[PDB]
């Protein structure tokens, strides 16, 4: 069975193609210890991957090897490989092709050490690359339309026409689930709770995870938090001290779509799917409008739906006919994608041998893989 | 309660979409397609041909 | 006759080269859209 590899910059999911979810899903950080002299001495790791580096982070220094969907550090990205491949799914790479995922504008250079990855470190028999986006909407069953990719690291807004992504109308939005998390940070302390630490980070995401939501009309729902109390929910922090959090739930979240929440000038993630739409021919225009798929963890706030649904339909023409599309399991359409691509039996054609890579070099990959 | 009325109702779009598909079983096809174009410089028309290959090899 | 057949084997020979140019510019080009229409062909199949 190939192998599936969603290299997402908060979460790495992998697995076997023809499952319908990924074995194995862990941060995508790698952790070295912080005074090496007094360590090293006790036969102590280099270095720490996935789940052991956080819960080791007391101790060690965490790193993020992709920012905003970009590898940025190579050597700490083929240490999780290395990790994925013989703790998480312990497997030879030699003996089973693996699929991997590229964010939108991935540069050809990025591409190419990829290639040359795979086939010189892992000796893989064969591989391909495909765009998260494009896998997002395999994982739904359409093969035209705009997928709203929102991550950790970054937010993408992707045009796909018969399968085919549109370069020239992607836009990119520096706005994740991270800078959420600052934000709620932000807000709890402004209300009186104070997290500084990186667990404490932890625990202000496992809070914006669980008591977060979009609200359809903001203006409304501050209007009813100001009068009354009903929104306010109750969290028990793990030392036992229960903390009462009230607007903040919805203002969270409402950065997305107003990113001056956060001093940001970009537009929102309603207006940038419109404006990428608006980007592409009209011809298609109306195919986008009525195939708008939502895909990413940063997606799950429950009601974003309906706003998105909400403000294209305020946006586009009354003529047109809008529907959003929100899987329920959207965090993992992008591996669900990919398995079904690398379980189709006409894709095993479209595997890149290391024959072809030994003939024409690791500039194949841009020959073989859109 | 439409959608779930349409489970026993909805007899035409369904069968639509389904007879009336717009393409084929995979593998290499060649398309032979004629059809009435208007003339430039019922109206002036001619008939133009045009085949169309599924994929380069071919 | 020399001179007026110099002349012309001249502007012969310079056309032939600019032609010549100008087609392998615009092969480079058609070039370049064949492989845009090449990945686009290939992610309909896919797509199919």
């Amino acid at each position: 069975a190939a192998l599936v590899v969603d290299n997402g910059s908060g979460m790495c999911k992998a697995g076997f193609a023809g499952d319908d979810a990924p074995r194995a899903v862990f941060p995508s950080i790698v952790g070295r210890p912080r005074h090496q002299g007094v360590m090293v001495g006790m036969g102590q790791k280099d270095s720490y991957v996935g789940d052991e580096a956080q819960s080791k982070r007391g101790i060690l220094t965490l790193k993020y090897p992709i920012e905003h969907g970009i590898v940025t550090n190579w050597d700490d990205m083929e240490k999780i490989w290395h990790h994925t491949f013989y703790n998480e799914l312990r497997v030879a790479p030699e003996e089973h092709p693996v699929l991997l995922t590229e964010a939108p504008l991935n540069p050809k250079a990025n591409r190419e050490k990829m290639t040359q990855i795979m086939f010189e470190t892992f000796n893989t028999p064969a591989m391909y690359v495909a765009i998260q986006a494009v896998l997002s909407l395999y994982a739904s069953g359409r093969t035209t339309g705009i997928v709203m990719d929102s991550g950790d690291g970054v937010t993408h807004t992707v045009p796909i026409y018969e399968g085919y992504a549109l370069p020239h109308a992607i836009l990119r939005l520096d706005l994740a689930g991270r800078d959420l998390t600052d934000y709620l940070m932000k807000i709890l302390t402004e209300r009186g709770y104070s997290f500084t630490t990186t667990a404490e980070r932890e625990i202000v995401r496992d809070i914006k995870e669980k008591l977060c939501y979009v609200a359809l009309d903001f203006e409304q729902e501050m209007a009813t938090a100001a009068s009354s109390s009903s929104l306010e929910k109750s969290y028990e922090l793990p030392d036992g001290q229960v903390i009462t959090i009230g607007n903040e739930r919805f203002r969270c979240p409402e950065a997305l779509f107003q990113p001056s929440f956060l001093g940001m000038e970009s537009c929102g993630i309603h207006e940038t799917t419109f404006n990428s739409i608006m980007k592409c021919d009209v011809d298609i225009r109306k195919d986008l409008y009525a195939n708008t798929v939502l895909s990413g963890g940063t997606t799950m706030y429950p009601g974003i739906a309906d706003r998105m649904q909400k403000e294209i339909t305020a946006l586009a023409p009354s003529t047109m006919k809008i529907k959003i599309i929100a899987p329920p399991e959207r965090k993992y359409s992008v591996w669900i994608g990919g398995s079904i691509l690398a379980s189709l039996s006409t894709f095993q054609q479209m595997w890149i041998s290391k024959q072809e890579y030994d003939e024409s070099g690791p500039s194949i990959v841009h020959r073989k893989c859109f | 309660n439409l959608r779930s009325l349409e489970t026993y109702e909805r007899l035409e779009a369904d069968k639509k979409k389904q007879v009336h598909k717009k393409r084929k079983c995979p593998g290499p096809i060649i398309t032979y397609h004629s059809v009435t174009v208007p003339l430039v410089g019922p109206p002036a028309r001619c008939s133009r041909t045009f085949i169309t290959f599924s994929d380069d090899a071919t | 006759q020399e001179r007026r057949w110099k002349v012309a084997a001249a502007k012969k020979l310079v056309r032939t080269v600019v032609r010549h140019h100008e087609e392998k510019q615009l092969r480079e080009e058609r070039g370049k859209k064949e492989e845009q229409s090449r990945l686009r062909r290939i992610a309909a199949s896919t797509a199919r």
